[PDB]
RNA sequence: AACGAUAAAAGAAGUGAGAAUCUUCUUCGCCGUAAGGACAAGGGUUCCUGGGGAAGGGUCGUCCGCCCAGGGAAAGUCGGGACCUAAGGUGAGGCCGAACGGCGCAGCCGAUGGACAGCAGGUCAAGAUUCCUGCACCGAUCAUGUGGAGUGAUGGAGGGACGCAUUACGCUAUCCAAUGCCAAGCUAUGGCUAUGCUGGUUGGUACGCUCAAGGGCGAUCGGGUCAGAAAAUCUACCGGUCACAUGCCUCAGACGUAUCGGGAGCUUCCUCGGAAGCGAAGUUGGAAACGCGACGGUGCCAAGAAAAGCUUCUAAACGUUGAAACAUGAUUGCCCGUACCGCAAACCGACACAGGUGUCCGAGUGUCAAUGCACUAAGGCGCGCGAGAGAACCCUCGUUAAGGAACUUUGCAAUCUCACCCCGUAACUUCGGAAGAAGGGGUCCCCACGCUUCGCGUGGGGCGCAGUGAAUAGGCCCAGGCGACUGUUUACCAAAAUCACAGCACUCUGCCAACACGAACAGUGGACGUAUAGGGUGUGACGCCUGCCCGGUGCCGGAA
RNA sequence: GAAACGAUGACUGAAUCCGCGCGGACCACCGCGCAAGGCUAAAUACUCCCAGUGACCGAUAGCGCAUAGUACCGUGAGGG
RNA sequence: CGAGCUGGAGAUACGCUUUGACUCGGGGAUGUCCGAAUGGGGAAACCCACCUCGUAAGAGGUAUCCGCAAGGAUGGGAACUCAGGGAACUGAAACAUCUCAGUACCUGAAGGAGAAGAAAGAGAAUUCGAUUCCGUUAGUAGCGGCGAGCGAACCCGGAU
């Protein structure tokens, strides 16, 4: 449903800047298409998306132990509102 | 210029190097020729043109049949545009009409000639070649092949008066090696070039031969190759 | 022993426990058809930021392509899929086979080909035809209005549709010149005082009666059904009627106007270097594509994919009272790829390896020309040990008295020759050749005059030892053997007199061909060919020619 | 082999209970069986897994591994 | 079961637990995507569809081969079992029959086992009474370039 997909809001420098123009960014599913994360951006926040454009990212890491590593894999959808821009509170962040 | 079919080159069977050598060559469409004959039958047919028409050695004339229906015809020697031709029992011999053997008068030269009514042309293909009549039997009439061979021809089997075009593959002399390969890859490797592995000749210190064998066991001059066969009945003295 | 090309380095300033090696400034040198820049493959986070400093780094590191953490990658229009077919692969049914399995029509899969809508700028530390700004375009669904009826397959036809060489006209990208314009200042060593010096000198879109090469086109009524399974208003064919030049249709590109952009620099602040704001000029002349006009012209033989999209037809069907199409809104816009390296220290080579790696762009001066050669812009780099010394010997080079092959297996090696223009040129020949034969002369600078220009020709004068003043840069000839010739080969000791070759011959094969692959009465290749063709053997351009022996062996033919 | 009997690819192809098959060419006699239809526990074989034990090992031994089919080599099967 | 627990994980935080956590038995319900793989395609784990129900979310269906259908089959197993096919090195101090050996391997089918089984039999007693397995007969009888070498069965004793 709804309240998945949207896995957890993008943190870094450049998104907290996005959002000073009411641009939001987001790690959603891989598998999330941008209809489907259209749509539950849209709900979930009571928000009309003019423009949605989305990227998928691969993983790999290890600090020691002989655990070669491996990956960890997502998807960053980030989204441009309608003049009436904003989402809730988690925004002013 | 005009339509027809694609030609792809491929020298193997379904899998290995079959048939030896044979490899390079220009790209060559197919153009169907028509070698029956048969349903155009009674319809008479405009020489639109004769043009150059590869996967042949023979000249191939484009004909244009009253009902609208354009078909490619083995050019013989001697027709030219604008002569008119028609095919089946009712029709004249003359230069490119189509009519079986029991309607063709003795000693007039054919081509074109089928084996088995239906079918189609599978005798005097080639540029220059021509079947002579020698005279009617049964249901049979005895012919002169390109080779010299007599054979027994069901009178029933359709033919085209006159001898095939392209004048003669004579003034063609190739010159330099790549006009084969305009055509076929490297021909002829001696197997006396060869290694005693590789073929029966091979070996040896320096140039020779010892029994005159092909690339596999058999040998060459003289060595009828041919079947004892069924259509043995329908022929007449082979030699030459 | 070595520390991986002999393309250098020097100093100052900074940082730090520590500095030849990290940073910054100023020089120096090297590449510049590359050693610059853009892809593809491949790699996989190597990208940017902050930090690290054990190992990796041929030395040292305070640094890094290494180690840690965080971040960065944005598409209706770009490439791929939701479209198309090639080789090939597969393949219900169907053909074969001890099993496993082998084939195989249609269909399906398969790009390296076809098809198809977005251009100009801006800018993170790190993305950009993807984000932002400006203005477009494409399809679909619906709302509105005009239209007032048709729409027009799974099928037909047209179209897509295709070579190699050479080349006429216009153009642009792009490049040069100037006492064209615009901007900034200053220069002084002896001068110049600007007619000097340096830099910049127009992209997108829209409209326009403006200039415009070049490119593209027949129209209509009929007749036969025997052609496209059938039908067709479509297409093929035959015929009638106006098809010379012209005549239509399209405008590469240039010009004008407007507008958005960019633009040399100037300016304000600065936490030391960025950010923000502003913004001049747009000339005349020359050169010029492999790009564009274009599916142009001509010539040639070896005779140059398919299929969908597309356009036109009718079958079936729904329909004429609400069509198709046009127009203006609105809505819609899926999946994967996108960082970075990418002739290399990020790919293949165990190695930060002198090797290999497909495409594209690739500036200026000089030089017939050029992507050659020298120097050089932009840009990139000095090749991850260093410093002394100036022995033997070894390597890569420069010059060399007198002599000039005496060297030696052999002029092996290294010289000599070296470009362009004029003169000149032998035997021999297959009449093409041999030929760049051989040999000689010219070559710079100025001025005058003549002319087809970048120029070149005549004349007079000048300077040096020397004028393709440096770089690129044939030594030549006589006679012989072998092989006619271009070509091919032993990846890694043999390039040849080997193999191949055009040409000649013997011979086999009448087509379900001989022959060959194969479990196989499968299938296939020969061949969608058919004896002026195909198999096999040999000889090997061209000229003159090719003798004697059929006992043995083989092959063809006889049979009492 | 003096080579019967089973089995069967090719070709043939009988008797019906005073019948038919066999008893190691074959014949007699004596003797043992009912083909050309099917089904069927149990004892027997093995050890991926589990338990118990051992004049079995105890880190170059014991499995390749005190755990890894990993690192690493190879285009791959595979090797380790 | 009777106070601990919060996987190796040794690490902080949040917590859960006698209104019985945790762990141990035994059943359920979830169970993405690939894989016989099964809608179609496919370079496994991805791409693209149609049908039906459905409020969108979402749920179910769409392989071929047997059979009216019910219901069965495809694939996977270390070794063991039977079957189709079937080597060579080797031994014979050379080698070709012979040997190695119907072993190794491939392939098919199947199970917890399988195979085989209810006398047109064994064999000489007018004895036995389906099969398999073990002992023994017995290196006997026999086979055999009568060489290398190969090698039964009945009787009898047992498991059943
Ligand atoms: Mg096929
Ligand atoms: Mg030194
Ligand atoms: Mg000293
Ligand atoms: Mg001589
Ligand atoms: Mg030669
Ligand atoms: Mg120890
Ligand atoms: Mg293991």
């Amino acid at each position: 449903s709804h309240y998945d997909i949207l896995q957890a809001p993008v943190i870094s420098e450049k998104a907290y800047s996005a959002m000073e123009r009411g641009v939001y960014s987001f790690w959603v599913s891989p598998k999330a298409t941008k209809t489907e994360i259209k749509d539950a951006i849209q709900q979930a926040f009571g928000v009309r998306v003019i423009g949605i454009s989305t990227m998928n990212v691969p993983g790999k890491r290890k600090r020691v132990g002989r655990f070669i590593g491996q990956r960890n894999d997502r998807k960053k959808a980030i989204v441009r509102l309608a003049e009436g821009q904003s989402i809730e509170a988690l925004a002013g962040q | 210029l005009t339509e027809a079919l694609p030609k792809t080159g491929g020298r193997n069977n379904r899998g290995r190097i079959t048939s030896r050598f044979i490899g390079g060559g220009h790209k060559r469409l197919y153009r169907i020729i028509d070698f029956k004959r048969r349903d155009k039958s009674g319809v008479n047919a405009k020489v639109a043109a004769i043009e150059y028409d590869p996967n042949r050695s023979a000249r191939i004339a484009l004909l244009h049949y009253a009902d609208g229906e354009k078909r490619y015809i083995l050019a013989p020697e001697g027709l030219t545009v604008g002569a008119t031709v028609n095919a089946g029992p009712e029709a004249e011999p003359k230069l490119g009409n189509a009519l079986p053997l029991r309607f063709v008068p003795v000693g007039a030269v054919v081509h074109a000639l089928e084996l088995v009514p239906g079918k189609g042309a599978q005798l005097a293909r080639s540029a220059g070649t021509s079947v002579q009549v020698q005279g009617k039997e049964s249901d049979y009439v005895i012919v002169r092949l390109p080779s010299g061979e007599l054979r027994r021809v069901h009178s029933e089997c359709y033919a085209t008066i006159g001898a095939v075009g392209n004048a003669e593959h004579k003034n063609i002399v190739l010159g330099k090696a790549g006009r084969s390969r305009w055509l076929g890859r490297k021909p002829h490797q001696r197997g006396s070039a060869m290694n005693p592995v590789d073929h029966p000749h091979g070996g040896g210190e320096g140039r020779t031969g010892a029994g005159r064998v092909p690339v596999t066991p058999w040998g060459k001059p003289t060595k009828g190759l041919k079947t004892r066969r069924k259509r043995k009945t329908s022929d007449r003295f082979i030699v030459t």
